[PDB]
């Protein structure tokens, strides 16, 4: 019902603590299998760290709220969601008797957490080195790391090469002192979006700038491609409508027949007028249109496009301009669909398609992925989505930083340096940062068979005497070099591991008391 | 403990009486009160709501979480409607309600030790509750420091530390508000309300952030389209003519091409279309209008009029922006000419008086200074700074900042808050319980004593020691009320708070934490209709 | 707490023991004496009970002296009726010819509410209601006879008398209502004028022109014929009792009574059809064949008067010799709590009003008679003889638990309070009470405290009835 | 540490037990194993009475809550449709290998190392498996070689008696059916029906097709030698 005094300090520390030591094995390419038992007979012995945490059941709230946290940080990137769950959870429990033994209030440690956080993050800049994002050859390298060791692995030659095309597709490099800094506005989501097409080869897949539609020409004689298309964007469809109020239509002598036959034709030449009002040269319908609105526009020179998804003319106005307009009444001449590129209406795979492709980089495209069946394209769909995820790190920032441990050491090495020097009450709560920032790499040592304690040791003191960039081996388990053995991670997973297990670490310990009501 | 199963007294259900009811309300109200004790104050911290269906939420207001929390108990849910009836009226302090309802009714069940009676108990509360509202009357007092302190700055000051206007605030709280300052308005009847949306905020790319202008009017972002007309014209009086309605040449309608055939309606539509939009140009130049604002544009040829008469015309108003101007010039937006049967601007009806219309040459864009109209008391701050994409979160930030401050302002009748309302009544009703006497002194020394339990707990989740500075506060409070009403003082000065941002006492009136009349006085009565009403609860009858 | 879940609290204990569900059958004759204590005298509901608990205790000292409850009985009957006959002594006659005193007991009974400076209007509207029924010599006067009407909306210091009648309801909304009446008579009718519509399963389907006019023509006729015999009568206006089930007047003979000229109000509320047929003197007609003149009324003007959104309906001059001024009073208020507490507040002043007509005279209250009582029967006691002497002193010691308890209550000394008043008492008579305004013993006459002695003449008498009912029950079986 | 309605072994004592149950298995399919092997004889609770020799079958009518076991039912569940026969030499090995991993586990060796080492083991395997392998020829005349390869896969499965009846009929099924070139077989052209109240030793190779419903009627010849189809 309520929890008060300092034990409901304690409960929050537990459930992030049972949370983590779960998780704790996940970490690392030698990460060990994990066994779940469920009600049923079956069983799931995956080592996935986001699909364990999503089949675990759990009572305490603050136990949810790291499963909610990851569930966010699997969106961001691809991987590294446990390794926010297993810093954050590490920070309370190496402030755990700070918070409780040494009776500090938490307010002192929260704002401690929010120094600690700025620091952090100045150390991996500093550690981080300079890469080129412009280099074909070099990104092809980068985005390998997560090619390998997987079904793609035979493709690894076009699969770089798909994923690089595809990330400077979507990206905008824009920058100034003028209109602010977008960040190169990168949304992997919305604007990257795929239609798989079955048949072809992997090799013959291109990422084309524009939306493709799988609906064809409408009337069996039209023009099939246009010089300077324009595009029209439109909902209500068209075809005879009816009357909002009650229409009771009862038809007995034979000479009324043809007055709602009339009427019929006159409605469905009403809605083209308003369209070809800008003379457009090119119709394209959300719903669909019906045979006596094909001749209507035959006449005026424009073609014809019926049952477009609404999904799909959001990213047409991207690259097109026109904007959505509901009613055909109300269809504005500033709608124009000029700087449209191509209209080409070729078929691919025995499916008629359509080009709305254009010479110019709205931030919106639809990605054709072609392979030998539809099981093929479902791997790869998959894996491109991880393969620009880690594309997608390095172009926010040219740096890169040591994996294997090596950033987690540097921090700590840094932070307990620097905190010798403020001279404060935070000064404590620090270290216990710092000690949690080696819990990683050791992490990777006893999943590894090596001493944690001799190797943690001797790890800490290459810092202070050699360079910084110098982690721990996978496969090998001894420590070496990240740089001179091709071992590197983004800095950009760097800083959404600190930043958020720290927010969130603070977000759990402002909690002294549990609410219990509707 | 849990009196239960009474062999006799035969009933439909059972019942409780005696020292068994009076300690549970003390318990119930203890527990609901420690759900409010850390979120106390802006240094309180959120807390989790959990539901029976498994699910939560994370909020830190305190009125949201009374409202959803789960209590059965006869006295608790009167706290329930104690919370109810601060949020429907004033909106703000359920927190500080419910403590100090909680540590009335924990000392007066010390009084029930003490033999003291009941209604007693609840008579010095009322006879000390009328004359608090006397003491604190006496302690208020209306905007002032303005002239040699600085006290809205601070205001904005503090508000601004979240975000990053909070770096060169020093410079940009002098805008907002001396702005606001001589903005405000009577409204009807002497009102003298401080408006809640004004000042419109423009951005600009030149130069740093520290060059922002304060014009003294309104400033609307726009151009002279033209370049061949005069940016500076009629300096003693100008009329701005404020027209919804296009001078550009009418169109049909945005679907309806045209298309002619019949060479006797190409020369009907030209000339029926040329001709109304000229017609709406002879009323203008007829009406002496040295300014023309049109929202949807102006063509070339109905230009050409204006230049010869040196009007400034401008293309592509917006509509929200000219609907305050007209209130700010006295004018009227025109929405059609139509009127009637006639077609005609009305002269001097739709036009305000204004002062002069000078364009001010700025970086990046270029705006429309518009200074000293007949009635307007406004104004207009342009943002001058680096990019629009800090200025944007500046803008936001200070429409929000605008916010703390207009409501300060709102309320002609202000108190120091921060522990000055809590510390100075209750050193005034120790000397002041022996006026009243018989029984009720012991009534009011605990309800004075009681009063600290506001600053008290609100230290706790600053992480400061609340014995130390509660204690403290009273030491400053005593020694500035020894010779205050003998009307001569030497170090004496009173209303000292708590600031839990730097740890330390200061001055909470130069500090920049005001609270007006209503909340403390209402937030004081209410407490004890509720804290009275548990009292009166001497038996507990539930089938 | 209710058995329902209901949480309900007040001071009132004629609210609590009504809600409280008493299962013990001794216990449960405590409420039927608040229940006959706000009949009579309408006030004191609460000291009556304690005063019964008095003489439980006494009598436990009683049954402990081998004393038979019987003589324990008997003895309460001598003691109230020498009690009551003191009180006389004491009581300051007063008559209902002087309206001076009546205006100021009734706004001290204003005063224990929120209304307070609005009860100026209020004082003389209750006065001048029962000085027209009260007439002389009539001894008790049914406040049922004076209706307080709560209508939404107007203020506080609107209010009007209209001695003769006022009703409920509205008048005809629809096409051809009247709304307003000269030379009327007003006639009770528990039936509904309706087409036919019996309890079974029934439906009109018409499937061609013939049974259009045959549903028709056997409908209006119906209603017609109805109202052919209503004129017959010579009936002004008509009352028909509100019934949600089937239709009560149907639209057709809205328009056949229209064009009679009959003025029709339908909808009534049940509960008045019961105090109609009092105040106006008719009587109730359930069926049309028994439906005549001589049930009627006489009424000069029936007119829908609205002060502000109301419309009500109301009658003036019923001109009967059976029927006497049975009054109904409009409440207006804006507030939904206004009218309310202003009902509940006037029908306290109604009660103390009512008891100075039944018996003439008022006291001071706040504890004074019960002090100066048990210091006469301690006195008088010497003047009896064996098991009654003793039963004297203990009946006056029963007496002190009123003033006692307001002591108590009120926050000041039990024991110190209560011997102030036995000093106090001996020089004066009934010149001092307990007051809580000025938190002592003070003067209850000039604070404008002031008890009418049927209060506390009826709580005695109920006390020894109560206390009678309960010791002669000797035992108690389970009987079904 | 933990939640409600759940269950949860930690340190080592998780892996023990996963591997104390494989023992479990193992013991009871340990019996069964080869020619030598015993007949297990389970019981639905239905009336069911199913007498199989092979380890696949055997541990899909079994119901086990241990989720080690619930592997290795899944692990020979890609052997039958791949191998279709060693199902029980499959338990064997993986059940011994973590009885002979459990003492090197108890010494404080990390599981990665033993798991490595099986991995190393199973690529140095793989070269000596083609090494001792023996290139058979694809001649038809192996007939001879092939009643000797069918005693191995009859011999495990029954008493012994019945493999010298079942080594032509099995052995001349599938040449039947297999014309002589590279191609496959299919087995699908094998029909296997069943009739009761004979003896086990009658069995005898159909070379055609055999039908359900026959003629009634006294005066149907009984033999028709070279009669047309229709």
């Amino acid at each position: 019902e309520r929890t008060t005094g300092r034990q409901a300090q304690i409960s929050n520390i537990t459930a992030a603590k049972a949370v983590a030591d779960v998780i704790r094995t996940c970490l690392g390419p030698k990460a060990m299998l994990k066994m779940l038992l469920d009600p049923m007979g079956g069983l799931v012995l995956t080592n996935d760290g986001h699909a364990i945490l999503r089949e675990i059941d759990v009572a305490h709230p603050a136990a949810k709220s790291m499963l909610e946290l990851s569930r966010t940080q699997d969106e961001e990137v691809g991987d590294g969601t446990t390794t926010v769950i297993i810093l954050a959870g590490e920070i309370l429990a190496q402030c755990a008797p700070y918070l409780i033994e040494k009776n500090i209030h938490p307010v002192i440690i929260i704002q401690a957490l929010k120094k600690a956080l700025t620091d952090a993050l100045e150390v991996i800049k500093q550690v981080s080195k300079p890469v080129d994002v412009e280099n074909d050859a070099a990104m092809k390298k980068l985005i390998q790391a997560s090619i390998g060791t997987k079904y793609v692995i035979h493709w690894s030659e076009k699969m770089c090469e798909l994923a690089l095309d595809a990330v400077k597709t979507v990206r905008k490099d824009l920058g100034q002192t003028v209109e602010g800094e977008p960040n190169f506005e990168i949304d992997i989501k919305r604007y990257v979006r795929v239609e798989k097409i079955p048949g072809g080869d992997v090799l013959d897949s291109r990422v084309l700038k524009g939306v493709l539609l799988n609906k064809d020409v409408v009337h069996p004689k039209m023009s099939r491609h246009i010089e300077n298309p324009r595009v029209v964007l439109l909902d209500c469809p068209l075809e005879y409508k009816k009357g909002e109020s009650q229409t009771n239509i009862e038809i007995e002598k034979e000479e009324d027949w043809n007055r709602i036959l009339q009427i019929e034709e006159e409605q469905v030449q009403l809605m083209c007028e308003q369209i070809l009002a800008v003379r457009p040269t090119l119709v394209i319908t959300e719903k669909g249109v019906s045979d006596l609105a094909q001749h209507y526009l035959l006449k005026g020179g424009c073609s014809v496009l019926r049952r477009v998804k609404k999904s799909d003319n959001n990213r047409i106005a991207r690259v097109t301009g026109a904007t959505i307009v509901n009613r055909v009444e109300d269809l504005k001449e500033s709608d124009v669909g000029t700087n449209c590129g191509l209209f080409k209406v070729e078929m691919i795979g025995d499916e008629y398609f359509s080009f709305l492709d254009n010479c110019k980089e709205p931030k919106a495209c639809t990605i054709m992925l072609r392979g030998g069946s539809k099981d093929i394209l479902n791997e790869i769909d998959r894996n491109l989505q991880d393969a620009m995820a880690v594309a997608r790190n390095v172009m926010l920032s040219p740096s890169l930083s040591p994996g294997g441990g090596a950033t987690e050491m540097a921090v700590s090495v840094k932070l307990a340096e620097k905190a010798k020097q403020l001279e404060g009450i935070q000064q404590w709560p620090y270290q216990a940062v710092a000690d949690a920032m080696e819990c990683i790499p050791r992490t990777l040592i006893q999943n590894a068979g090596g001493d944690p304690i001799r190797l943690l040791s001797q790890l800490r003191a290459k810092h202070a005497q050699g360079n910084f960039t110098t982690g721990i081996d996978g496969d090998k388990g001894k420590i070496v070099d990240m740089v001179s053995y091709g071992i590197w991670e983004p800095e950009v997973i760097k800083q959404q591991s600190v930043k958020t297990a720290i927010e969130s670490a603070c977000l759990l310990l402002r909690v002294d008391d549990i609410v219990s009501g509707v | 403990f849990n009196n239960s199963r009474s062999d006799t007294l035969f009933l439909g259900g059972e019942k409780i009486s005696g020292d068994d009811i009076r300690n549970q309300n003390v318990l119930a109200t203890m527990a609901v009160a420690n759900v409010v004790k850390s979120s106390l104050g802006p240094v309180g911290l959120d807390k989790m709501l959990v539901d029976d269906i498994g699910d939560f939420t994370v909020t830190n207001d305190g009125a949201t979480i009374l409202s959803l929390l789960d209590v059965q108990h006869p006295a608790g849910k009167i706290l329930v409607e104690l919370a109810q009836q601060q949020d429907r009226e004033i909106g703000d302090g359920t927190t500080s309600v419910v403590i100090i309802a909680s540590e009335l009714l924990k000392r007066a069940n010390e009084l029930v030790k003490n033999k003291i009676h009941p209604t007693t108990i609840i008579t010095g509360f009322r006879v000390a509750l009328r004359e608090a509202i006397r003491f604190i009357n006496e302690v208020l007092s209306t905007s002032v420091d303005t002239l040699g302190k600085e006290t809205l700055i601070n205001i904005a000051k503090t508000s601004m530390s979240s975000k990053i206007i909070g770096a060169d605030s020093d410079f940009f709280s002098n805008m907002v508000v001396d702005a606001l300052l001589a903005v405000k308005t009577q409204n009807s009847k002497g009102e003298i309300k401080y408006p809640v949306k004004a000042v419109n905020v423009l951005k600009a790319h030149g130069k740093s952030a520290t060059e922002s202008l304060l014009v003294p009017g309104y400033a609307l972002n726009c151009t002279v389209a033209s370049q061949a007309m005069p940016k500076r014209i009629a300096g003693g009086n100008v009329k701005i003519a404020c027209l919804d309605l296009n001078l550009q040449k009418a169109r049909m309608a945005m679907g309806v091409q045209i298309n002619i055939d019949d060479p006797e309606q190409l020369e009907q539509i030209r000339k029926r279309e040329a001709g109304i939009v000229l017609e709406r140009v002879k009323k203008i130049i007829d009406a002496g209008a040295q300014v023309v604002l049109t929202t949807k544009g102006i063509d070339d040829l109905c230009l050409k009029e204006f230049v010869e008469a040196k009007i400034m015309g401008v293309r592509r108003c917006k509509k929200e922006d000219l609907r305050r101007i007209a209130r700010a010039t006295g004018a009227t937006l025109v929405s059609s000419m139509s009127n009637l049967e006639g077609e005609e601007t009305f002269e001097s009806s739709y036009l305000g008086l204004c002062d002069e219309v000078v364009q001010a040459k700025f970086s990046d864009d270029e705006c429309i200074l518009i200074k000293g109209t007949s009635k307007h008391s406004s104004s207009s701050i342009i943002l001058r700074g680096a990019n629009d994409y800090s200025l944007d979160e500046m803008e936001r930030s200070l429409h929000d900042s605008l916010s703390v401050v207009k409501r300060t302002l709102e309320s002609g009748n202000v108190v120091p808050g921060g522990g000055c309302v809590e510390a100075a009544l209750n050193i005034y009703l120790d000397n002041f319980a022996t006026t009243v006497g018989s029984r009720e002194q012991l009534a009011i020394a605990e309800f004075a004593a009681a009063l600290l339990i506001i600053p008290k707990t609100l230290a706790v989740n600053a992480a400061k020691d609340s014995s130390e500075l509660v204690a403290k506060l009273r030491s400053y409070h005593a020694a500035s009320q020894m010779a205050k009403p003998e009307d001569v003082k030497r170090r004496s000065y009173r209303n000292y708070g708590l600031d839990l941002i730097r740890g330390k006492i200061v001055d909470e009136i130069h500090a920049g934490v005001l609270e007006p009349t209503i909340s403390k006085v209402k937030s004081l009565k209410s407490a004890l209709e509720a804290c009275v009403a548990i009292l009166r609860i001497d038996t507990m009858i539930t089938v | 707490k209710t058995s329902r879940g209901e949480i309900i609290i007040s001071n009132d204990g004629h609210t609590i023991l009504k809600q409280m569900a008493i299962l013990h059958p001794v216990a449960r004759m405590l409420v039927e004496v608040s229940a006959a204590q706000d009949s009579e005298a309408g006030d004191g509901t609460t000291s009556v009970v304690i005063l019964t608990g008095a003489l439980l205790g006494a009598a436990e000292r009683l049954l402990n002296k081998g004393i038979h409850p019987t003589i324990i009985a008997d003895s309460f009957q001598s003691a109230a009726k020498r009690s009551v006959d003191i009180l006389l002594e004491m009581c300051h006659k007063v008559s209902l010819s002087d309206r001076e005193q009546l205006v100021r007991a009734a706004s001290t009974s204003l005063s224990s509410k929120i209304v307070s400076q609005y009860s100026s209007f209020l004082a003389p509207l209750a006065v001048d209601s029962v000085l027209k029924i009260s007439d002389e010599n009539s001894k008790n006067v049914d406040l049922n006879d004076i209706r307080l009407v709560k209508k939404v909306g107007g203020t506080i210091d609107d209010t009007e008398m209209i001695d003769g009648v006022v009703l409920t309801q509205t008048a005809i909304k629809s096409a051809g209502g009247p709304t307003r009446k000269e030379k009327a008579k007003i006639g009770l009718i528990q039936f509904q004028i309706s087409p036919p519509k019996p309890d079974t399963e029934n439906n009109i389907i018409v499937n061609d022109y013939r049974q259009m006019d045959k549903i028709l023509k056997e409908e209006r006729a119906y209603l017609l014929n109805i109202c052919k015999k209503i004129k017959k009568a010579k009936c002004n206006v008509l009352l028909i009792q509100k019934s949600i089930l089937r239709d009560a007047v149907n639209d057709l003979a809205l328009h056949f009574l229209s064009k009679l000229n009959i003025m029709v109000v339908k909808d009534i509320e049940r509960e008045e059809i019961e105090f109609l047929s009092k105040g106006l003197g008719c009587k109730p007609i359930a069926d049309i064949e028994l439906f005549t003149e001589d049930r009627l009324g006489s009424a000069d003007l029936v007119e829908e008067i609205d002060s502000d959104g109301s419309k009500i309906v109301r009658v003036t001059g019923i001109r009967n010799n059976n029927a006497r001024p049975t009054v109904s009073v409009v409440i207006r208020g804006a507030n939904n709590m206004i009218i309310d507490e202003t009902e509940r507040s006037l029908h306290d002043a109604l009660c103390v009003i009512r008891c100075l007509v039944k018996e003439r005279g008022l006291i001071a209250g706040g504890g004074a008679p019960e002090i100066e009582i048990s210091r006469r029967l301690s006195k008088e006691a010497r003047s009896m003889e064996g098991v009654q002497a003793f039963i004297w002193q203990e009946f006056a010691s029963a007496l002190e638990v009123i003033p006692t308890t307001l002591a108590e209550n009120a926050g000041l000394n039990s024991i110190k309070v209560v011997t102030e008043l036995r000093s106090k008492h001996e020089n004066g008579e009934l010149n001092d009470g307990i007051s809580v305004r000025r938190s002592g013993t003070t003067n209850t006459y000039e604070e404008h405290i002031l008890q009418p002695v049927l209060v506390s003449t009826s709580a005695i008498t109920l006390a020894s009835e109560c206390v009678k009912s309960i010791l002669r029950i000797d035992d108690i079986a389970f009987s079904r | 540490l933990l939640n409600p309605k759940a269950e949860s072994l930690r340190r080592d004592a998780a892996l023990k037990v996963n591997v104390t149950s494989a023992e479990g298995l193992q013991s009871v399919l340990e019996t069964n194993l080869g020619p030598k092997g015993t007949l297990k004889m389970l019981v639905d609770g239905a009336g069911n009475i199913k007498l199989t020799k092979d380890g696949k079958v055997l541990l899909t009518e079994m119901q086990i809550q241990s989720p080690t076991a619930v592997l290795i039912a899944r692990a020979a569940a890609a052997q039958d449709e791949i191998t279709g026969d060693g199902t029980t030499t499959v338990v064997c090995l993986v059940g011994e290998l973590l009885r002979q991993a459990h003492r090197f586990i108890q010494e404080g060796v990390h599981p990665r190392i033993i798991t490595d080492g099986f991995e190393i083991a199973r690529k140095e395997s793989m070269k000596f498996l083609d090494e001792f392998k023996i290139s058979k020829t694809n001649l038809s005349n192996d007939r001879e070689f092939l009643l000797q390869v069918a005693r191995s896969s009859l011999l495990t499965k029954v008493d012994a008696d019945l493999t010298e009846v079942l080594t032509p009929i099995v052995t001349d099924a599938v040449l039947s059916v297999y014309d002589a070139q590279a191609d496959n077989l299919d087995l699908h052209m094998v029909e296997i029906m069943q009739m009761q109240h004979l003896s086990p030793k009658d069995t005898t190779f159909i070379k055609g097709l055999v039908l359900d419903h026959g003629g009634r009627h006294p005066d149907m010849p009984t033999r028709v030698k070279n009669a047309y189809v229709l």
